[PDB]
DNA sequence: GAAAATCGGTTGTGGT
DNA sequence: CACCACAACCGATTTT
């Protein structure tokens, strides 16, 4: 239900997931573009707690990169 | 209700934006190819990778299908229901 | 349910 | 441009 209000609802996953093999500068700038969208997003908080509650292994969710979440949950 | 046609339609549709490998794996796993699910090992053989790499690719794909960017099938026995319930399960 | 170990493609540098 | 050669790097993949 909270998904309906996400700012990324139409443009698909190009922006939030890394294609196979992406490294270096392309990888970090994709992450930045995504985060810049999330910061403006009216449901960031529900997006973030969802990703951490269920532990979404991939993508940018709620303004957090994959490895940010991996760092916030471990232990 | 024969809305099962248009659910296929829009599911073919969302699969079409995963990568080739991500789509092939979901297709082999649920048997949206010949109506016969394949084990994680059979899929490893097809892709020349271990079963564990298949499970990582599957997981990424589930992440992508449940992301808000493109998960417009939360409108509710059969493989396509198997895949649906496997996304929101 | 993973996490750690190792492999290998990429990137950047510098050559002919 | 090409090719090569590596080294470092770090995502992909294999092994616990
Ligand atoms: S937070 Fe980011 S990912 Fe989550 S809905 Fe908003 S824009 Fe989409
Ligand atoms: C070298 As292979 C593609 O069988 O992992």
């Amino acid at each position: 239900n909270w998904q309906l209000q996400g700012l990324c609802r139409g443009m698909d996953s190009s922006m939030f997931f890394h294609p196979d093999g992406e490294r270096g500068r392309a990888r970090t700038q994709r992450e930045q573009r995504a985060k810049e969208m999330c910061r403006r997003c009216p449901v960031i908080e529900a997006c973030r707690s969802h990703a951490l509650e269920v532990g979404e292994p991939y993508g940018v969710w709620g303004g957090l990169s994959e490895s940010e979440r991996d760092l916030l949950l471990k232990g | 209700a024969v809305s099962f046609t248009l659910l296929q339609d829009q599911l073919q549709s969302v699969l079409d934006t995963l990568s080739e490998r991500e789509a092939g794996v979901v297709r082999l796993r649920f048997g949206l190819t010949d109506g016969q699910p394949r084990t994680l090992d059979e899929i490893g053989q097809v892709y020349g990778v271990t079963r564990e790499r298949i499970r990582q690719i599957e997981s990424k794909t589930m992440s992508k299908l449940r992301h808000p960017s493109r998960s417009q099938v939360l409108r509710d026995g059969t493989p396509e229901e198997r895949l649906l319930r496997a996304i929101f399960g």
